[PDB]
């Protein structure tokens, strides 16, 4: 059924399974127009598609000529979304495919279902947790490669980077989660933590600096206290 | 105009034929029922006093034979028979009739509700969901569970409604997702009318037999076959415009015919609320939008 805090370390058993955020596909910003009425524009989206095992990320560009002469785009990104889903299964190799979907927003359900109807052994499941994968576009990596991209695009990262090496996939996930919520609320604070110290460089191909053990457990608890103030700071506590 | 007599009636039990119903107490001198119109399909159904666990009935139509019921104290039914001596069959009826021992179907001359509510079924259509084929007519009853339900244990009892299923691959053309998951007009159209029932006359028939079986016996499966096949065509943004006002006639007379009491099971808020008020047929079923606001503005 839904994935909760009750079931959260089948996350990190030997089921292959995929986490599927919808909430950047569809972008735009608002604006007036001449006649002062408003309208939008959209701007390139993608889709974050996870393995929370590995921590392979299968960042799916939804460039913005997708939406061009479309209606109801909030609604066809959701079934824009699931189409990309369904043929990124279908591409994969038999024992590459997932046994299980987790959609972050329960609206993606229907629409993901339908389009893996030549799947009925692929569980398609909702969650009740708040995970930040919407903060996705705070990594500037990855923000930088869906604003470039010029065509629709498939981009591979692992979100992990190399922690896998030394901490098991229970811990980065939490760590992950964790970088996430922050720059999820405070992106300003949450940046200065990361990148604070010019020693400490984020090597070419990763997304998250090279921090130690020690490093990390700094910076994780600097990412908790964040999280903790700025909901004083909101709730006035 | 046709008869069903009875042998006699051992136990207490109210007794419909159609949307009538009487009561007869144990062993009460009662020999059946006159005065049939014919033309019609009919249901003749049971509940008894000691156990009204089980309504139960049989479907028929008075041309394809002459039928009585007699109890049987073993399997502790009231249950339909078919004489096939014809002259020995006038003549238990005429006694009785003589005798005046049975009631009479009381149908009012204004009255078309019968008529209304069975329009479009037919008994050979009936005996294709309910196979029994050494029968010419068609016992259902409230537990009896559809083909549809058993696929989620009997198939000898089951009803074999069509099988409508909206995330299905019949239902879904390959490319086509979204567009046939939010426009239900290929699966009406072309699977289901010209495929499956070949003319709106078979749809609105199982429709309508789904309907007095959810009614009649409170049978489950029967009153989510009435809904889905009410979905289907206020899911579709192309239907046949003749095929929307008679569905409006349908369900106006249907809506007209529920007991008062017991539309918080038979009907289910999340159908009507999305047919009257957000599917393509929003605006299309004047008269089942306006007696369901005046009888059931609650459920809405
Ligand atoms: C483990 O399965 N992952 C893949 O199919 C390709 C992929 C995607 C993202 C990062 C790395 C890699 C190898």
């Amino acid at each position: 059924g839904a994935m909760n805090s009750s079931n959260y370390a089948e996350l990190f058993n030997n089921d292959i399974k995929l986490f599927v955020d919808d909430t950047n596909v569809y972008r735009v910003t608002v604006h007036k127009t001449f006649e002062g009425n408003v309208a939008t524009k959209a701007i390139n989206g993608c889709i974050f598609t996870l393995n929370p095992k590995t921590g392979h990320l299968f960042l799916k560009i939804i460039h913005t000529s997708v939406w061009a002469g479309q209606k109801r785009l909030s609604q066809l990104a959701k079934w824009k979304t699931a189409e990309e889903v369904s043929a990124l299964v279908r591409s994969l190799p038999k024992e590459e495919q997932p046994k299980q979907i987790i959609v972050t927003r329960k609206a993606m359900l229907d629409p993901l279902e339908v389009h893996m109807l030549d799947f009925p052994n692929i569980a398609i499941r909702p969650t009740e947790l708040r995970l930040p994968f919407s903060a996705a576009m705070s990594i500037d990596k990855l923000s930088d490669v869906v604003m470039k991209a010029t065509e629709p695009q498939m981009v591979l990262f692992n979100i992990y980077d190399d922690w896998l090496d030394r901490i098991s996939s229970y811990t980065a996930f939490s760590r992950l989660t964790l970088l996430l919520r922050a720059l999820k609320t405070n992106e300003e604070s949450a940046k200065m933590i990361l990148l604070s110290d010019p020693t400490i460089t984020i090597k070419s191909y990763h997304l998250w600096p090279s921090f130690t053990d020690e490093q990390w457990i700094t910076i994780e608890s600097q990412m908790r206290d964040l999280i903790l103030t700025e909901y004083g700071r909101k709730y006035n506590v | 105009m046709n008869t069903v007599p009875f042998t006699s009636a051992p136990i207490e039990v109210t007794i419909g034929i159609d949307q009538y119903s009487f009561n007869v107490k144990e062993n009460q001198p009662f020999h059946g029922i006159k005065d049939i119109p014919i033309g019609h399909v009919h249901v003749i159904h049971f509940q008894h006093a000691d156990n009204s666990s089980m309504r139960y009935g049989y479907w028929f139509d008075c041309r394809m034979g002459n039928f009585y019921i007699q109890y049987d104290p073993k399997d502790g039914l009231y249950k339909m028979m078919e004489e096939r001596d014809g002259a020995k069959f006038e003549n238990i009826v005429h006694n009785f009739k003589e005798r005046q021992m049975m009631v009479s179907y009381p149908k009012i001359d204004e009255d078309d509700t019968w008529y209304n509510l069975t329009e479009f079924v037919q008994m050979d259509k009936i005996r294709k969901i309910v196979r029994k084929d050494e029968n010419q007519f068609s016992y259902v009853d409230s537990s009896m569970t559809t083909v549809q339900e058993n696929e989620l244990s009997d198939p000898a009892h089951s009803l074999n409604y069509t099988v409508i299923n909206f995330k299905s691959r019949e239902a879904i053309r390959p490319g086509h997702e979204m567009e046939d998951f939010l426009d239900k007009s290929y699966y009406l159209n072309t699977v289901m009318l010209q495929g499956i029932f070949k003319n709106s006359s078979n749809y609105f028939g199982e429709l309508q037999f789904a309907f007095l079986n959810a009614m009649f016996f409170g049978n489950y499966g029967s009153s989510l076959q009435w809904h889905a096949m009410i979905e289907l065509i206020c899911s579709s943004a192309t239907v046949p415009k003749h095929m929307l006002d008679k569905l409006d006639e349908i369900l106006y007379y249907q809506i007209k015919t529920l007991p008062e009491q017991y539309s918080d099971i038979l009907l289910n808020e999340r159908v009507w609320n999305i047919c009257l008020y957000s599917s393509f047929q929003k605006n299309s079923l004047h008269n089942t939008e306006k007696i369901m606001e005046n009888k059931y503005p609650e459920l809405l």
